[PDB]
């Protein structure tokens, strides 16, 4: 096969491995993280509270 | 008479075959170039050249 269609392979390849990286990070949002260490407050949001 | 008229019609058409081939061969250059590049593949180089000879 041409060096021409191996590149757009690739190119291909790399678009979806960064399309899969972009859903990664919104699933990582969904388990949020301290994003410092220090001491914690109380939670002013309970379970079965929607979130935006 | 009958080698008078071949006479008269071998002349051209080994001519017109003679730029055929070389169209064909004009043909095959511009693949090998294509090929050497980068743009096609070994396979439609070498049906080219298949046609050439």
């Amino acid at each position: 096969v041409s060096k021409q269609q191996y590149a757009d392979a690739n190119a291909a390849y790399l678009q979806s491995k960064a399309a899969v990286e972009q859903a990664r990070i919104n699933l990582r949002y969904t388990k949020v993280l301290s994003p410092i260490s220090g001491r914690i407050g109380r939670s002013a949001v309970t379970e079965g509270a929607l979130v935006t | 008479a009958d080698g008078l008229a071949a006479r008269g019609t071998f002349t051209e058409q080994l001519q017109a075959q003679r730029d055929l081939v070389k169209a064909s061969d004009e043909y095959y250059q511009l693949a090998d170039k294509r090929y050497r590049t980068g743009v096609d593949n070994y396979l439609t180089l070498l049906d080219a050249q298949r046609s050439l000879f």
